[PDB]
């Protein structure tokens, strides 16, 4: 089946440069045009870049023209987006989308989107999260003091997903992020992953 | 057999040659443009249109013989070669030359700029409708149809916009504006004028000589005059025979060309009707080079450049023709005409885009360079760290950080483990750069 | 005799921003009964009858003829044509509705609207470079705070006396 | 009295061309300056081209130099903006504009109704 | 570039009835050659990539339930859902793809249901956090509706509410109180009282 996966996102300082890769599988990459589209909570979906099938035609968003360069490697089925002179307004989650064949005739728009990767820009540095259990029926674990706030919390390595409540990361007064994830139950281990810090922590929750 | 040749060649002589071999010869008007649309068994023409014909597939590839190859000049074979295969049988090599009247003037003018003054003594004229005659003066100062680099032609680059081409065309339009040359004259009027002796000098190929020989007026042939110290570089034509792909008598026509026409008797019969010029056959050329006119033709060929056989030639010609007309009649300026030719040469432009660029050049010539650059861009666009491992009674995991010193990293990880409620023995492995804390 | 016909009755008068300059009987001009404004500073009109004489010709609008005088301030006097405060000579102006006004408007004549600094007396500025209102460069390109420094007079035939085309000639001695 | 009416444009595929016309009534087209501005949806109105009667005849914005051109016709009292090699960035409403000061140096920037130019970008088979 | 404005910004509706959300285009996006309007409707569920729903503003994409329909013309278009399902809780964007590509401001669809009784839980700070020099106490609400709920702390509070899950259409809330080690040590009993349309939890 058609599958698109993004990679390369992370925490970078303003004014730096960053390279985003999009790997495609299940379809002929050299035949379809590609889009890079970013979404932010205060921005909504916004198209960023577009590259043709043969790289002959390339279009860029108005707010990102002159800084972002789109390219592709057809034999490797890969799509690259290079970002230069990043500003604080560029914090968003980026998806790579496929433009189907000849939308001027068939009309079928951007149909397959990748999972997306969160690119954040800030002068602050990354910090590994601190995991604390909560004694109980509901029980959970709470993560403090991490940056940025892409973070994945699962329970028993995804073994149980019924009754799992994970809460959106909330900004603290200290410039960091924190959130708690809980589960209702009648051993339980919660798994915390913070990619920018490459921090994978396995917490056992006990009374 | 049906043969198409130009109206100024030796149709009668070719008729007797075919009669000795039935063979039918005709001389339709505008055959260089009629041939692509109509499709004659074999057509005689310069090698420039033959590349376009071969690309369109109208001409059948001919199987040659190595002895036959050695019987003719090699550069002619190279000229009639397209993508390494031979598409035609070379017949003659023709180049423009300056034919002057001995009685009207003792010696030909050495430079173009002397021609005006000489002309105002008589009070020079030739064919202006066809760009073949005008091109030598345009190309004298560096103007080129297509850049020839390391043996290959660069279609992306066209040199009709060079300052040399502008200088040549502005000199020619100055000659027209000085009432020195008629803008509306053609080949036939120039010939008629030269037989009567009204004009002292003209530019023409070998084929016209016989007609002048009928007028019994003495004529001298020489190299074309130099332009601004640079000699005129006329295009060198290779009049060759192309066999139609759809010819039901392909083998018969090929045998007739190889064994009857391209022989000493055949060439000597054809040249008597109309001078072919430098023939491709070696023995007849050696027996004919003693005539000074053939020597002048070969000198002009050496000074000039042979026409490319790329299929992007015919369109080029059309553009240049239009440009010359736009300069000849005074309808528009020289620079505008050259810009229009450059626009028309571009192959990938859609008709609407080409018309738009033509209009944009018409209504604003101040930024003509930028318009041409954008049009060329459009034409090209449309072309087809340290690691931490924690093993506690409550949490087990890993964490990577950016630290320059091992002591700084171990302090940071101790602070982190205290922050996470980890208090136990510490170990460090520098080989894998791992701080392992466990209880 | 002096060629006053070439000066006063010329068919073509240039714009005020590019006012025409020429190098050289006056009582005939004083009592010609055809001159709307004839004001002379430093000399008596009747006592004129001199090593250097210059004639300046231009066309302005009606309510700006008073700007052609020593010590005056205004767009014509500032950015177009300024006379010295010690001017010795004089100014002539007359209506030109019959000649300079064309049905549907006559927008040929021009005046300079912006300049970085005022102009010294007795000089002409022909530069037509983009004026910079702010600090950002224009690069010879209009935009925000980038303005064309010239402006046309809308000499319609129906305009009142205040906005009518006046032909002005300055005789400086 | 002064009236500027624009016409032409519409929908054109990327790389096409158009000719926007500005018919002017109440003043001869041969005047100090007649310009063409573009306004995108959600951006600020910006300058595209202009034709003058003194100095350099035509001036163009940096982003549209070469692709666009501006000319004037006195007989039909019109200004033509020819647009070649159009790109989706050119999708905007184009206004022909003049600056006419009435009497008190408060120049009325006279604009036209404006014509929509939509430069689509679609793939065809 | 063509801007699109989506209305309303957010709407709340129960399950089983019809909704219609509109968006206005700056200019007509009808392609001349095909006489087809080039606009699409995209559904993005929370925490998921956008999923295509409707193209040409009228045609239905493959696998899209029949309850989704698109209509409109000129410069205004509408997306209509005949029988809203709880799993339909998402953000819908109308996306024009004629000249460049733009997306709408996003219309968030809420699911309305009967008021639900919250389940209130208390979580004191763990000993590891106390060793770390700070303390945090958590008051938790499972499966309550609607969103509104007031929490008061009894002895610098952060409130975080999860999105309304599509399966059951309820909410969960966390009120976190953060104190220093000394501040937590000074006091003895910690409680929170919650007032909701549909309770005080304490520990020593
Ligand atoms: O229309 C220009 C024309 O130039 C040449 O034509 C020559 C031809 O080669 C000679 O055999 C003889 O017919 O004189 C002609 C003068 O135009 C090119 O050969 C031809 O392709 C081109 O169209």
């Amino acid at each position: 089946d058609v599958q698109l996966v993004e990679s390369g996102g992370g925490l970078v300082q303003p004014g730096k440069s960053l390279r985003l890769s999009c790997a495609a599988s299940g379809f002929t990459f050299s035949n379809f045009g590609m889009h890079w589209v970013r979404q932010a909570p205060e921005m909504g979906l916004e198209w960023v870049a577009y590259i043709s099938s043969g790289s002959t035609t390339k279009y860029y968003g108005d707010t990102v023209k002159g800084r972002f360069t789109i390219s592709r490697d057809n034999p490797k089925n890969t799509l690259y987006l290079q970002m230069n002179s990043l500003r604080s307004e560029d914090t968003a989650m980026y998806y790579c989308a496929r433009r189907p064949l000849y939308d001027g005739d068939y009309g079928y728009p951007m149909d397959y989107w990748g999972q997306g990767t969160s690119v954040t820009v800030s002068s602050a540095s990354t910090k590994g999260p601190s995991v604390f259990p909560l004694a109980p029926a509901a029980l959970g674990c709470l993560v403090k003091d991490y940056f940025p706030e892409p973070v994945t919390v699962s329970w028993n390595s995804g073994a149980l997903t019924s009754g799992v409540h994970t809460f959106p990361a909330v900004l603290q007064s200290s410039g960091l992020y924190s959130l708690s994830s809980v589960v209702t139950v009648p051993t339980y281990i919660c798994n915390v992953n913070h990619k920018p810090s490459n921090t994978k922590v396995d917490k056992k929750v006990e009374p | 057999l049906v043969i198409w040749i130009n109206g100024d060649k030796g149709y009668n002589g070719l008729a007797e040659v075919g009669k000795k071999f039935k063979v039918t010869v005709e001389h339709p008007d505008k055959l260089e443009e009629k041939f692509p649309q109509v499709a004659p068994d074999i057509i005689f023409w310069a090698h420039d249109r033959f590349g376009g014909y071969a690309q369109s597939g109208l001409l059948a590839e001919i199987t040659p013989d190595k002895a036959f190859q050695d019987k003719l000049y090699p550069f002619t074979w190279d000229a009639v070669r397209y993508n390494g295969k031979l598409i035609a049988y070379p017949i003659a090599v023709e180049a423009l030359s300056l034919i002057y009247n001995k009685d009207l003037l003792p010696n030909p003018p050495k430079t173009w700029e002397e021609i005006p003054a000489l002309d105002k003594e008589l009070k020079l004229m030739f064919n202006l409708q066809e760009p073949y005659f005008t091109w030598p003066l345009i190309a004298a100062d560096g103007g080129y149809a297509f850049k020839y680099e390391n043996g290959k032609y660069d279609i992306k680059d066209v040199g009709v916009d060079n300052a040399g081409a502008k200088a040549g065309l502005t000199f020619l339009v100055d000659l027209i504006k000085n009432k020195h040359m008629n803008a509306d004259t053609d080949y036939s009027i120039a010939e008629a004028a030269f037989n009567k002796g009204e004009t002292a000098m003209t530019i023409n190929g070998p084929w016209a000589w016989s007609n002048i020989d009928t007028s019994k007026v003495n004529y001298g042939v020489t190299v074309l005059p130099t332009f601004k110290g640079q000699p005129s570089k006329p295009f060198v034509g290779v009049l060759s025979a192309g066999i139609n792909a759809a010819s039901p008598n392909k083998e018969l026509a090929k045998e007739f060309l190889e064994n009857y026409l391209l022989t000493d008797e055949g060439l000597e019969a054809v040249n008597k009707d109309k001078p072919l010029g430098a023939v491709a056959l070696k023995s007849y050329e050696e027996e004919l080079a003693k005539d000074p006119r053939i020597a002048a033709t070969m000198e002009n060929a050496q000074k000039g450049e042979i026409m490319p056989n790329i299929p992007q030639m015919s369109a080029f010609w059309y553009a240049v023709r239009t440009a010359v007309i736009n300069a000849a009649s005074g309808r528009q300026t020289v620079d505008q005409a050259l810009a229009f030719a450059q626009i028309l040469i571009m192959p990938n432009l859609t008709e609407e885009q080409r018309n738009g660029f033509i209009q944009s050049l018409k209504d604003d010539p101040s930024v003509s360079k930028e318009i041409l650059a954008e049009a060329k861009k459009l034409n090209e666009h449309q072309a087809p760290t340290y690691k931490l491992v924690i093993n506690g009674k409550t949490l087990k995991g890993e964490t990577t950080t950016k630290a320059v010193d091992a002591e700084t990293a171990e302090k940071a990880f101790k602070q982190y483990a205290n922050d996470n409620g980890v208090d136990g023995v510490w170990t460090y492995d520098d080989a894998t750069k791992t701080f392992t804390v466990t209880e | 005799l002096c060629p006053f016909g070439e000066v006063f009755n010329a068919t073509r008068f240039a714009s005020v921003y590019a006012w025409n300059r020429k190098r050289i009987d006056y009582s005939v001009l004083y009592n010609s009964a055809s001159f709307s404004t004839f004001k002379c500073y430093g000399v008596s009109p009747t006592k004129l009858n001199f090593t250097n004489v210059y004639a300046d010709s231009f066309v302005i609008r009606g309510d700006e003829v008073r700007q052609i005088a020593p010590g005056q301030t205004g767009k014509i006097a500032d950015y177009n044509y300024k006379l010295p405060d010690d001017f010795t000579g004089c100014v002539i102006a007359w209506n030109s509705n019959n000649l300079d006004s064309k049905v549907g408007g006559n927008y040929n004549y021009l005046y300079r609207l912006f300049r970085k600094s005022n102009l010294k007396p007795f000089e002409r500025d022909i530069s037509t470079e983009i004026y910079q209102a702010g600090s950002t460069p224009c690069n010879g390109v209009e935009g925000f705070n980038c303005y064309f420094p010239l402006q046309s007079y809308g000499f319609q035939p129906t305009n009142g006396v205040g906005y009518q085309p006046y032909r002005v000639v300055v005789l400086s001695f | 009295q002064v009236q500027l009416v624009e016409s032409g444009g519409g929908l054109v595929q990327a790389g096409g061309s158009l000719r926007l016309s500005c018919a002017a009534s109440g003043f001869p087209v041969y005047r100090d300056r007649m310009a063409w501005y573009r306004q995108a949806p959600g951006k600020e109105r910006e300058w595209v081209a202009a034709i003058y009667s003194a100095g350099q005849q035509t001036r163009y914005a940096d982003s549209v130099k070469g692709r666009f051109t501006i000319s004037r016709d006195n007989a039909k009292n019109t200004v033509y903006l020819q647009m070649n090699s159009l790109k989706p960035e050119d999708t905007a409403v184009y206004y022909c504009n003049v600056k006419d000061v009435g009497h008190h140096y408060e120049y009325y920037d006279y604009w036209g109704q404006g014509t929509q130019v939509t430069v689509s970008s679609l793939e065809h088979h | 570039n063509i801007m699109l404005t989506q209305s309303p910004s957010s709407l709340a509706v129960s399950a089983g009835e019809r909704v219609t959300m509109s968006c206005k285009s700056t200019q007509s996006i009808l392609y001349n050659s095909n006489q087809k309007t080039y606009l699409a409707w995209y559904q993005q569920k929370p925490g998921q990539s956008p999923k295509l729903l409707i193209y040409w503003a009228s045609t239905r994409a493959s696998g899209v339930p029949d309850r989704f329909t698109g209509s409109g013309s000129g410069t205004d278009f509408t997306l209509t859902i005949n029988s809203v399902q709880p799993e339909d809780l998402a953000v819908y964007y109308c996306h024009q793809y004629l000249s460049a590509w733009t997306f709408g401001g996003g219309t968030k669809l809420e699911i309305k249901r009967t008021v639900a009784a919250p389940s209130v839980f208390i979580f004191p700070p763990s000993d590891e956090q106390l060793k770390s020099g700070t303390a945090s106490v958590v008051c938790l609400l499972n499966n309550f509706y609607p969103r509104e709920a007031k929490v008061q702390w009894k002895v610098n509070s952060q409130e975080s509410v999860t999105e309304q899950d599509s399966k059951d259409s309820t909410y969960s809330l966390s009120s976190t109180l953060t104190l220093s080690k000394a501040d937590y040590e000074k006091h003895k009993v910690y409680a929170c009282e919650v007032t909701h349309q549909g309770v005080t939890k304490s520990f020593n």
